[PDB]
Formats: C-alpha cells, structure tokens, sequence
C-alpha cells in the first residue's frame, strides 16, 4: 500500500528518506562522475576522483546494516518514538513577586521586595522593563525576607535606582523545539540571526531544572561502549572518540581547533545522520558570524542548533551558554530519541566566567584567584552528558591552555572529565602538517581491547613506537648526519617519516585556505594504508607524495603516473 | 556555412565537447551516432535528459519521458560510458506554471513525486561551467532547460555566459539560434545554423 | 537644579548625598566644566570620580551638585582631525578652528552590534611592515594585539601601521592612556611630517590626569571611531596601552571599595576590555557599512605572558604580534617573534597576489630557525641544509627595515616572489642591493604609467603564475639587472649573479640614456 | 568495457 | 528482501557479542548461590 | 619648554633585586634612558656594573646620533648577546665543542 505508507510521512520526511535509496551495481556502473560525486556528497562520503573507487565506496556504505535498516524502514508506515521520561515544560504562573532596585554597582544590583504572594527562591529571575527592553536579573543571595542580590543576564544599560522589577519565582527559561535547528540564539533565547527577530516556536523549558524523580535515577546510566567514526585518519587510528563520553581539544592559539570542530559537525550531520548542537561560550562575534555563514554555505546549518554567549556579554550570560546547550541536547535526546553531538568552545572561558561571577558577588577567591566552587561547577556542567536507553550524547569540547600551563586549575578541573584528549602542536602546524594533531602527546581511553580488535591495537602501538623512535633518531641525523645511522635505523627513519606524512588529510571545510578538496577516510582504509606503510612496501616512493592524500592507493597511482611521464619525457 | 558544418566536422582539435539541448530523446538519435563517433564528451539537457535518468534507474517524479527509447539509452550508455555529462541538480515546480522553484536539498539526483523537471539547478550550473572551462570547441544545439518560462531560463543564460566569457565556439541548432537572438549569445559563437532537419542531417 | 550635596572627600573621590535615581557611570555635574561619574550608589547617596579639575572651583563638604540623569556622551566637532583632545573634546593642540556646533553626540559605552550586523573580513589593512604584511596578515576589521616587553618597538609598529595609510582612505585614531606628554607631542610631530595629520585624531590622557579620564579615554576614542564608521569609513584604532587602562580601573575600584580579585584587579576586569574590543569589526551596508581595526598594545614583564591582563587580551583578540627582547639584542628591527605570533585570519586577510607571493614563508623561516639554533653544535650539514640557510638568511635580510619606513604591499609581494625564486641569495651582509631593488620597484610601481597599470593589475586582480613570470622576465628582471650592475659593479664578478642573470635582456643603453636625461631611478617608459 | 566496471 | 538472511545472521552475531561484552542490566551477570 | 631645559638624572632602588616590582614597573614608563645595574657583574669586578643586555635608550636613533654610532652600538650589543649564549655552552660542554 504505497499510498498508505506515504500517508504517514510528511513531504520533508520523504525528501529526507530519498537519501536511503538502494542503487544496484548495474545501475551504479551507468552513472557519470558528476552524478557519483553528487551521491557521495549527499551521503557524506566526500568527493572521489575515480569511478570504480566511488562505486566501491557507495556499495560499502550501502551494504552496511544500519544503512540497509534505514532503507528498509523508509518503505514502511511511520513509527513514532514514544518518549519515556520526557522533559516537562515549565508550569504556567503569574508575576507574583514585585520590588525595586535599591543598590547599584558594576554587574550586581540589590532588589527590595514590596508585594509578594510567596517567598523568593534561589536562582529565580527578576524582569525589568526599561525603554521597552526587557532585562533579566538572576538571584544569588537572599539576605532576609524582603531583600535579595542579583546579577544581570545580558546588558546592564538602563538600570537605575528605583527600577520596578517583577518575578514569577522561576529560573530562566528558553523555548525549545525542533524549529531551533537552523537558528542562532543566545543562552536566554534572544534571536541573533536577523534584525526582525522571527520567533522560535516551541515549549518553554528551564535549563537549570534537571527533572529527576530521585537521585538514584541519575545512576541509571550505560557506560560508554562504542566508538564514533570521524573519517580522520589520525583520530580513528590512534585516538578513538567515545560515543557518550567526552573529548577535549587542547592547544594554544591558532592551532586549528575550530576547523576540526566544523569538520566534525559536518561529518556527524551528513555521514552519521544526526543532530548537532553548538554552544559557544565567550564566542567572538567575528568567529560566530564566520562559522554561521560557513554553516549556511556548506549545508549543515539546517540540522544545527547554535547557542552563542558572546564575548561582549555579561559574565552571567556567558556562564549560562553551556547549560542552555546541555538542555537543548537533553531535549533532543529524551523528547525525540535522537543521538546528539554537543560541541563546546571554549571551556576555559566558561571557567573564567564562573570565576568572574564568584568574584563579583563578594566571595573569597580560591587558589590562583579562582572560585571556591570550581570543581563543583565543572562537574555540574559535565555530569549531564551521558548515554541512556533513549540515545547517546557525545561531547567534543575545545579548550585553551594559557601559556601551555597544564597545571592551571581550570585545566586540572577539565581533565577530570575528559574521556579522550587531543593535543594540538603549534610546531607541527608551523611545519605545514594538518590537522596538526600530536599523536605522541594525545591519548584515548578507548584504545583498548575492550572496544577495539587485536589488529587495531597492534597497528596503533607499532605506529606510536615508530613515531617516537624516528623522533629520537632525527636529532642524531641532524647532528651527526644521515650516514651515522645503522642499516635498520635508516629504514626505521624512512618508515617513520612516511607514517607521519601519511597522517595528514585535507578537510572539506578547509577548502578556503589551500583550495584542496577534502576527503573522508574509513577506519578500514586507514588501517590498511598504515599496515602497508609499516611493512616498508612503499619505501621506494619519495616522501613528498605521502602528503595530503586520502588513501594508500593515491600515492602509488601518482608515483606511477610521474614515473610514466618521466619515462616519456626523455 | 561549410566552415562549421563541413570544414569544422573533419579534423577537430582535441579536446572537443558538444552540447545538445532538447526535449526529446527520440529526436536526436542519429545525431548521437555521428556525434559519438566524432565527439567524445557531450553535455545533454532537457526532457531527453530525464529520459536518460529514467533509463539509469534514478527516480523521475512527474517529469515528461519517452518510454520507448529507455532501452536505447541503456544501450548507448552500456557501449560507451565515460562520454556523457548529465546534470545533477534540477529546479522543480509543482505543475507546468512558472512559479517560484523548489529544490531537493538532499540527494539532488532524485526527483520526488509531484514534481517535474524543467531546468537545471545551481550545482548543475557550476559543474557545467567547470566542464566548459577546459574545452577547445563548443557546438551548442538547443536549450538544456525550458527557455519559454521566465522562472526556468537561468540555466541557458548562465551557460551562454560561460561559453562566451571563454578555442572556437559556434552554434548548430535552430533553438540555439533563437536563444542567442533572444539573449544576445553571438559574442563567442561564429555563426548559427538554424537548419532543423538540415542541421540534423548535417550532424548525422 | 542642583539636588545633591557633598558629604565627604576621600582619595579624590566625592561622596554625594541626595534623593535621586542613580545609575552606574551616570554623569554628575558640579559646575559648567567639572563633572564626574558614579561608581557606586544607594537610594540616597553615591560615590563619584571626578573627570577633570578646575582651578577656580574648590570642592568642599557642603558644595551642591546636579545629577544629570544620563550617562556620558562625547560630542563630535569639526576640528577633531589633526588635533589632540581630551576625553571631553577640548582641543589641547589644534590645527584648525572649531565651529562650536557639534556634528553628533555618541554614547561612549555603547553595546557592540550583534553577529547579524557584521560582514566577513576579506580586505588587507596595509601595515607597511614586510613581515606583518606577508607572514602575519592584518585585515580590515580585525583586532590584533601587539604584546611585548619594554623598549622592544611596539609603539613603533603601531606608528608604522598608521603611517602606511598616507595614500589610503583609512582614518587614524590614536588613544594614549597614561603616556608622557612629550612622547605624545613627538608623535603628533611625526604625524605632521608624514602628511597624515589631516585625517588623524589623538585622544590623550597623560600619566598625571584624573584616573576616571584615563579609564574613559579608550571608550571615547571608540565612540569617535564609531561616529566615523557609521558614515561608511574605514578606521584604524591604536590603544597605547591597555595595561595602563587596567591599572586605572583597578585604582578606581580599590578606592571605591570593590573587593579585590586575582592580582587585586576588580571582578569585572575582563568584561570592561571584552565589551570595549568587541566593538571593532567589519559591518554590512545596512548597519553603517564601515570597518574598525583595533591595535591594542600590552606590556609584559620579563616575557611573562601568563599575567592576568595579557591572558585576557590574548583571549579577546583575533591575533597577537609578539615583540622579543632577545631579538632586539640580536639586532633584529623590528624584533617581531614570528614563531610566537599568530594570525587566525590568514590568507583570508590578504590580496590574491600577496597570498600567492607568500605561500610558504613561515615554514621556511621555521626550518631556518631550527637549523640556525642547531648550527652551533652540529658539524655536518647536507646540501639541502645549505640551501635552507641561504633562503633563511635572505628572508631575514628581507624582513629588516628602518623606523617609520613604509614599504608598499606590492613591493613586499614582489620581493617575496623574488626570494622564493632564488634571486636574492647572491648578496650577503651588504643589504644595499636590496635597498636599490626596493627603490627601483617602488619608483616603477608608483611613477611609470605602465607601472601604475601593473600595480592596479596586482592590486585588484589575482594573476596566475604564467602572467607573473612574464612580468618578472620582461620588465622587472631587466631593470633590476641594469641598476644592480650600475650601482654594485663588483656584483658582475659573482658567479651566482652571472648565472642567474645570463638569460635576461641587456637594456643598459636606453636606461643609461634615461639616467643621463635625469629621469629618477625606476622609470622605464615615458610614453606619456 | 561495461562488464569490467 | 532488502536485507539478506546471511547479513541478518551476521548482525545477530554482532549484536549478541555486544550484549555479552557490555552489560547494562546487572540482573544478567551470573551469581554464585550460597550453600 | 622654550624657557629652558630640565635634565633629570634619577636613581631607582630595586627591593630584593626584583625587577618586576610594581614601583620599578611604574618608574620604567618615564625614563627616556634606562641603565640597569647587575649584582653578578659587580661581584665579578666589572665597574660600572652596567648590564647592556637589560638596558635600553631611546636616544639611539638617527634623529640624535650618526649612522656609525648606531651601527657600532648594535654590533656591540649583538656580540655581547652571542658571547653570553656561548658561555653556557663553554661552561657545560667544555671549550673544544666550539
Ligand atoms: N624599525 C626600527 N628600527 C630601528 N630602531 C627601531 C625600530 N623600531 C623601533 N626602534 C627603536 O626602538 C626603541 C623603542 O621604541 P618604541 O617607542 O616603539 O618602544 P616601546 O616598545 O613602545 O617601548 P616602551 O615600553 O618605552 O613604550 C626606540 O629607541 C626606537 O627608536
Ligand atoms: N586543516 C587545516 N588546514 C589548513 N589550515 C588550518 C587547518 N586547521 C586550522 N587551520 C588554520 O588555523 C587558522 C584558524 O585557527 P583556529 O582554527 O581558530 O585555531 P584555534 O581555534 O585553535 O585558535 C586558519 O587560518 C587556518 O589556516
Ligand atoms: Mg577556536
Ligand atoms: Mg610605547
């Protein structure tokens, strides 16, 4: 019954389900390069410059059990995910507490309450109306029955002594739904992508409320057991990313974290067919605008929910961006049953905003002037990312380490939660190596036998050993000359050089800088290429051929073509 | 005259690329024969392109086709396969009325039900421009889109601009001659044939 | 109209009593000329920091004052250009006369415009420094910190950036926070000498001005910059320097009674700089269509970039230019640390020709630095090592320039291409060959009519390798060869010079004729 | 050949 | 007919391996009974 | 001013030999010429114990001196810096490694 099965699907749902259509190899041989490239781009496998390789990639993607499952389900009547333990919207109340500002300062305002139908609660929001603009003040300390202290969530311009304020005795709330995808907002829900401020349609949820019946419910979690596929050779081979855990992106300034973040967003939305939430904390306006524009251009904007706590906003507003992003991810998992990949940038700025709020409210600074509640706040942020029967919430968070000081209290707080650390090097980037991930310094907890095979572990261990040994021998080469090495040391050095250069990869997002098309490399292809290189099979090829390629065969083909041209030239 | 249909049909300078714009698969069969044995790389646009898409197994939606020559298209692709460059993106509308177009964002090859193909989309425009850039001869014949509609003639003007901005370009079709006259596309084309059946016979 | 009265005077801070709806940083007026801002306030009292003092008015306990009800607004006047001014707009040193009818009044504490009002930064701001122009690009609308130790040449870099805008349409605003008066006067004289005075404003708050004035100076400067940007202009802003600004704010906060934080700075010391620096960028046509480029300066102590204020300023800005004292000792001028400096924008902030000219300079410099550091210990070096040493030495000789020396964007690109082709390794330790090369290229691109055409082609068109190679092999190389022979005679005896310059046209006769007729060095064609 | 693909 | 029986068997084997290796419900782990 | 010149020569004390002291940082901003004395040099017997690798002067400009003076000063400071770097190599790895 095609009419009946199509009657349960919206037109947009059919448009999406056109992706999971099975193509026979007999048909696939008849396509052209242009159609094959369009199919690959639609399915997120990246461009291919060969015919048979493109057909093989499409067949490998199609022969996967998940793809076949989606294709088989796409020809059946719609089945609705029944939400167990959904997020309940806030309750409908009235403005029950009234008062006015009695003390002013920088970022902190005291409110005296005159007409109250109920006693004020911590963390509730007071709304003030100045020149037709609404300002939110979050409560921090309740001195007595009718006197509280508050800090601004946004801009404090226009507030003065005697400004009337009203409160519903509720914390701040934002409108969440599926319409949040493709829009850019701030932590409190103000529209940031157009001047007319077209509203977001959805229900009002309070991000500070966890809605747990009991504490024991927080222990009904499933420990991480799966590895997310990114398509990046170095990450897949050496630093597997947990699904349902946390990965930190560490480095100085300009190492290239944001490009990796954009690439991972694109790969998760296209290849993994999911929903992405971006939470910028202390996000620069120029970088936010640029990332929004490239999200629109590259085509992953309509499946991404952007929250931007800008760099110029008050510390109270900057602090809430992570919580709002976590709440959006929780809604997208619990209410809709979709796996979410949540991105955070930058965690250091979240810690700094917390320290600023602590210092403003007259609290005794901790060591190095940080807030006494540093570890508590970090845990509060990071403990809501987990993996439950409804789906997975994977987090990939970028951090800035000041002056490479890994013993800074913010970094020490962050490492307590990271499940895999990816450390970028400015020297390696300056050598032109991208994605400029340091393989020796970085490590992942998922590179064990509990999650990977024996072959993967052996390849990773041999690769790390070879890279460390060639790094040791390069100093000897530089000082005493390449002749001073032994016979085995020369082979080790050549294999290590080819391994190091084979790990570089062009991204589909980095086409703006170098103009080179990107590629998507499966885990099996990377493993086979590294296995070929480790054996010394490709030791007769100049090192310059190993840079910025996709698979092991491209180097061989390019070298063969160059040799043919050289033989023809003479 | 003979400097294009006869003199220029003997010893073309490689690379050679030809464009055939038409709304009938069974209206240019012979042309293909003499073209495939003369020119290697060919652009195809129009309703016959949708017939080719139906032959390949891709979805077609409510687009006009020619079900008689589906097997003919399969045969012309089986023998020679790395020759033709069919478009990927297709601007679609609900009916024949020239209304604001609608696109298939994901899986641009597939044409969903309730829509018919009339003009190629921006991705097809860009890939056709890329193919045009590396070329030495241009033989335009007919509109790849639907020129008679206001909201479906962007493809023809874009391809004309691509062919004129950058090797010898000419026109070998009556419909191409009409498009040139209505749009001013004689900047690069030396002359147009407007032979109709005569052009087909000279191209056969 | 006065409704407040003074009740105490402590630490130059006035305490005012009265019933008013006080707001943060509200302006309190004590007379026609003297006014202050509110730091803390109550329902019936407030604390005020005086902006300027008047000799006639002597404030005591019991003196009356008026609460204005609005925050500070700076007025814009005709003779701001070519002048030094206060935070209150008074012309300390002026070049023209004031009409006394203000063009506009701007709020100094305006909020930065959101992300939908911005536009992508894609145009080059020409600094005039070869290494900055090529390796560390600065685009129009990008805030780029200049950070380093004392006496390393940060102010010189900023002044070079402002002097390079002599022939462009960018407006310069120089803000001095806690700087000496003689240095400001000398900078004004340098502006006057280089003919960039007619489009430059200096906002001065010397080291013995009121602390509120020093705190408000950058905000007033940025308000003037926003006034100029709102009518579609390009503005370049230099803040020298923000460490003094943070010190002034800390002094204000400690005197007021704000609880100290890390390093005794107030809790919101990051906010007052982030909100200030996020007001710069490039804007779409619907929101002014201009651009504001910011070059803040920061001082470090013994190279310690781990301080609180340097860390904040590094976190806020889009890139950092580090000045090193070790490189200053080594003889480098300017002593810019390439290995530490970063520019997130990259080739996006460069023209196409400049991007093509400087593809792999950073990698070559890094390799050369590594090799040079290890040279004192190693003994054996390969031939590739010799070529790396030659290229690195040529690059160091190329990126060295004198003070207040503006080098054109196209000249820098051409020099980079010459270096990359291997044409700049024959000379060593002389650096007069490079001097005459720069002179010849500048005169060719600035005077010759065909040179002007080539300059335009290079500016707004990205040419490919073949067209540039034709340009180099048909007009640049012959001129350089002739003038190198004519001014460096012994260069002809060099084997490398003869090898590289044996397949270029010998146009010595016509150029010697043009020298005899008196045409300046670089004019190849006078086809009028 | 078609079959080889 | 979309999914072959052989591939369904392989998927069943993989899912059983995953369920054995990582256990979510603690009532699925063998317990020794006191005697 | 035009009435006359006031030339100031000032001695600044560094508490506990800490050159990052706030008083020293405040004073650094006003000195046209800065001359920094070293305790190690004085211990070695160098008198005056002036450290040229830590001092700076804004009078070393083409506006005030000749080209030759600038070149000589720059070469001297460069040679002293290189010698200071090489003394560590001599001290640790011996002299024959140079
Ligand atoms: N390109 C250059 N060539 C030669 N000398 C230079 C150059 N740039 C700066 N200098 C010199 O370096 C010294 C420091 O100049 P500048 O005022 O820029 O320093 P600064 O880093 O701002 O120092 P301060 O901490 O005193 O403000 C001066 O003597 C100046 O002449
Ligand atoms: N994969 C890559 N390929 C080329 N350039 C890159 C890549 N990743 C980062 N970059 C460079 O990094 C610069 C931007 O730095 P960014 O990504 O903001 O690093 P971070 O966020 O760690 O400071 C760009 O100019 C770009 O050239
Ligand atoms: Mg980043
Ligand atoms: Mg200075």
């Amino acid at each position: 019954d095609p009419e009946f099965v199509a009657s349960t699907y919206t037109e947009e749902e059919i448009i999406h389900n056109l992706l999971f259509k099975l193509y026979s190899v007999e048909q696939l041989a008849l396509f052209t390069i242009d159609q094959l490239n369009a199919l690959l781009f639609a399915r997120g496998l990246g461009l291919e410059k060969n015919k048979v390789r493109a057909i093989k990639s499409l067949l490998t993607l199609q022969t996967s059990y998940e793809f076949m499952e989606k294709s088989q389900a796409a020809l059946l009547p719609k089945v609705s995910f029944n939400p167990t333990n959904p997020l309940k919207p806030i309750e409908e109340k009235e403005f029950t507490i009234f008062g006015e500002i009695v003390e002013i300062r920088s970022q902190v305002y005291k409110i005296r309450i005159d007409k109250a139908e109920e006693e004020v609660l911590p963390k509730v929001i007071f709304y003030a109306d100045v020149n037709g603009k609404e300002i939110q003040l979050e409560v921090a300390d309740i001195f007595d029955k009718n006197l509280v202290s508050t800090f601004v969530l946004g801009n404090e311009t226009g507030l003065k002594i005697g400004t009337k304020v009203k409160s519903k005795n509720q914390s701040y709330a934002i409108k969440i739904s599926k319409r949040l995808l493709g829009r850019v907002i701030d932590p409190i829900g103000k529209i940031l992508d157009d001047s007319i401020a077209t509203p977001v349609h959805g229900n009002m949820y309070a991000p500070l409320e966890m809605q747990h019946d009991s504490e024991a419910t927080r222990y009904v979690v499933s420990p991480k057991n799966a590895i997310l596929e990114t398509g990046i050779k170095v990450i897949d081979v050496l630093l597997p990313i947990p699904k349902g855990g946390k990965t930190g992106l560490l480095g100085g300034a300009g190492v290239g974290k944001t490009v990796i973040v954009q690439e991972l967003i694109n790969a998760f939305i296209k290849f993994h067919d999911g929903v992405s939430v971006f939470a910028g904390i202390g996000e620069r306006i120029r970088e936010g605008h640029e990332l929004w524009k490239e999200a629109e251009a590259l085509g992953f904007l309509n499946k991404t929910a952007f929250i931007f706590g800008q760099m110029n906003e008050s510390p109270g507003l900057r602090f809430r961006s992570g919580i709002s992003g976590v709440k959006v991810a929780e809604y997208f998992r619990n209410n809709l049953g979709k796996s979410v990949l949540l991105f955070m940038d930058n965690i250091f700025r979240y810690v700094q905003a917390g320290s600023e709020i602590s210092s403003l409210l007259e609290k005794t600074p901790s060591a190095v002037g940080y807030q006494p509640t540093l570890f508590s706040e970090m845990g509060q942020l990071q403990e809501r990312i987990n993996s439950t029967k409804d789906g997975d919430i994977t987090s990939i968070q970028a951090m800035y380490i000041p002056a490479d000081d890994f013993t800074d209290p913010a970094a020490v707080a962050a490492f307590a939660h990271f499940d895999s650390t990816i450390i970028l090097s400015r020297q390696l980037a300056a050598e032109g190596v991208y994605p400029a991930i340091d393989p020796l310094e970085s490590n992942s907890k998922m590179l064990s036998i509990k999650y990977t095979s024996r072959e993967h572990l052996d390849i990773a261990k041999k690769t790390v050993q070879t890279l460390e040994k060639t790094k040791t021998l390069e100093d000897i080469i530089n000082i005493l000359g390449f002749d001073a090495l032994s016979e085995d040391d020369k082979k080790v050095v050549e294999v290590g050089r080819r391994l190091k250069w084979f790990l570089t990869q062009p991204f589909v997002v980095a086409e703006k800088f170098s103009g080179v098309p990107g590629k998507f490399v499966r885990l099996k292809d990377s493993l086979k290429g590294i296995k070929t290189i480790l054996d010394g099979d490709l030791n007769h090829i100049p090192v310059s051929y190993f840079s910025f390629v996709g698979v092991v065969e491209e180097i061989i083909e390019k070298f063969n073509l160059d040799a043919k041209k050289e033989a023809l030239k003479n | 005259e003979i400097k294009n249909l006869d003199k220029a049909l003997s010893r073309p300078e490689r690379p050679i690329v030809a464009i055939l714009g038409g709304a009938k698969v069974s209206d240019k069969i012979g042309v293909l024969n003499n073209l495939l044995k003369y020119v290697d790389k060919i652009i195809i646009g129009g309703a016959m392109a949708y017939t080719f898409l139906a032959a390949q197994g891709i979805g077609i939606g409510k687009s006009l086709v020619e079900e008689d020559k589906i097997d003919l298209a399969r045969e012309y692709l089986k023998n020679n396969l790395d020759k033709f460059v069919l478009p990927i993106d297709y601007a679609l509308a609900k009916d024949f009325e020239d209304v604001k177009p609608f696109y298939n964002l994901e899986n641009t090859l597939e044409i969903p039900n309730g829509y018919m193909g009339l003009d190629i989309g921006p991705k097809s425009i860009e890939v056709f421009k890329k193919y045009i850039k590396d070329a030495k001869t241009i033989l335009w014949n007919g509109p790849l889109g639907v020129t008679e509609f206001k909201y479906f003639k962007e493809g023809t003007k874009a391809i004309a601009k691509a062919i004129t901005e950058l090797v010898y370009t000419v026109v070998g079709g009556g419909d191409s001659v009409a498009i040139i006259e209505e749009l001013g596309l004689d900047r690069r084309f030396s002359h147009v044939s407007t032979g109709g059946g005569a052009t087909l016979e000279f191209l056969e | 109209m006065k409704n407040l009265k003074i009740t105490a005077i402590k630490d130059n801070l006035i305490f005012v009593e009265g019933e008013h709806q006080f707001s943060f940083l509200e302006i309190i007026k004590f007379s026609d000329k003297v006014e202050g801002v509110v730091l803390k306030a109550n329902d019936r009292s407030a604390i005020v920091a005086i902006l300027n003092e008047d000799k006639d008015l002597n404030l005591t306990v019991g003196s009356l004052a008026e609460a204005t009800g609005e925050l500070y607004k700076i007025p814009i006047y005709d003779n701001y250009l070519g002048s030094i001014i206060n935070v209150l707009g008074e012309s300390l040193v002026k070049q023209y006369e004031r009409t006394n009818v203000a063009l506009d009044k701007k709020y100094v504490f305006t909020e930065a415009q959101p992300i939908f009002t911005r536009s992508a930064v894609n145009e080059p701001l020409v600094t005039g420094i070869t290494v900055v122009d090529g390796v560390l690009p600065v685009g129009r609308g990008q805030k780029e910190l200049i950070i380093g130790d004392r006496g390393t040449g940060k102010t010189a870099i900023a002044l070079n950036a402002m002097l390079a805008q002599e022939n462009t349409d960018v407006i310069n605003i120089f803000i001095a926070i806690g700087k000496k008066r003689d240095e400001i006067v000398e900078i004004y004289g340098t502006f006057k000498k280089h003919n960039i005075l007619h489009k430059s404003i200096i906002v001065s708050a010397a080291s013995d001005d009121a602390v509120a004035a020093r705190y408000l100076a950058p905000y007033a400067g940025m308000a003037i910059a926003e006034f100029f940007q709102q009518i579609g202009k390009d503005v370049l802003v230099v803040m020298d320097d923000l460490t003094n600004h943070a010190d002034a704010y800390r002094e204000l906060s400690l005197l007021a009674g704000i609880a100290p934080a890390r390093e005794a700075y107030p809790g919101d010391i990051f906010y007052v700089h982030s909100s200030l620096l996020e007001r710069g960028g490039k804007y779409g046509p619907e929101f002014g269509g201009g651009s504001i480029t910011i070059l803040p300066i920061a001082q470090t102590l013994a190279g310690d970039i781990s301080g609180y204020i340097p860390t904040n300023l590094i976190s806020i800005t889009d890139g950092q230019i580090y000045t090193s004292a070790k490189l200053f000792n080594e003889g480098t001028r300017p002593a810019i640390d390439v290995n530490l400096s970063v520019s997130r924008l990259g080739s996006a902030a460069q023209s196409k020709f400049m991007a093509f000219a400087s593809s792999g300079l950073k990698k070559i410099y890094t390799e050369y630095k590594y090799l040079k550091r290890l040279s004192s210990f190693s003994s054996k070096i390969s031939n590739r090592d010799l070529e790396t040493l030659q290229k690195g030495k040529a690059f160091e000789s190329l990126i060295d320039q004198a003070e207040y020396e503006v080098i054109d964007y196209e000249t820098s690109a051409i020099l980079f291409l010459l270096l990359k082709k291997g044409f700049l390794n024959f000379y060593t330790e002389k650096t007069e060959a490079l001097k005459v090369i720069i002179g010849v290229i500048k005169v060719f691109l600035a005077k010759d009519v065909l040179g002007r055409k080539m300059r335009a082609i290079l500016v707004e068109h990205g040419i490919d390798s073949i067209v540039w190679n034709l340009y180099l092999n048909h007009m640049i190389l012959p001129l350089l060869k002739y003038h190198l022979l004519s001014e460096l005679q012994y260069l002809a005896t060099n084997r490398e010079f003869i090898k590289k310059f044996k397949d270029i046209r010998n146009d010595g006769r016509i150029l010697l004729a043009y020298e005899r007729k008196g045409y300046e060095r670089g004019i190849a064609y006078d086809y009028k | 050949n078609y079959e080889e693909l | 007919k979309i999914i072959s029986e052989e591939k369904e068997i392989l998927h069943l084997i993989e899912q059983s391996k995953r369920d054995r290796d990582f256990i979510d419900n603690f009532s699925k782990i063998l317990e020794e009974k006191n005697l």
